[PDB]
């Protein structure tokens, strides 16, 4: 699914797909604790999975 | 029981819809590029309703 559109959905820092989930129906298979700082730094998203 | 049915059977809005309801049927030209690409499709999604 990410190789059949690698021109769209592959962001380039974890900052400029912040955008891209804030504005469209987008998501993410970013990791660590990027998402834990994220979380409460406002609440506008949503960690989801272990 | 009926409207609930039939509120179930939502109306097709992309392709992942006609992937899970299967009563209208589908297809495409036999030996085109439609066909030569969903042979290859690793999706499954477009994978399922080429199977």
């Amino acid at each position: 699914f990410m190789s059949s559109r690698r021109q769209s959905v592959l962001v380039k820092s974890n900052e400029e797909g912040i955008q891209r989930v804030l504005t469209s129906d987008y998501a993410f298979l970013m990791e660590s604790t990027t998402i834990e700082f994220v979380t409460q730094r406002n609440c506008n998203l949503t960690q989801i999975g272990g | 029981a009926f409207l609930t049915v039939e509120r179930m059977e939502s109306p097709i809005d992309s392709a992942d819809d006609l992937a899970k309801q299967t009563k209208i049927e589908y297809g495409a030209v036999e030996d085109g590029a439609t066909m030569t690409f969903f042979k290859k499709s690793k999706i499954s999604t477009y994978d399922k309703m080429w199977a």
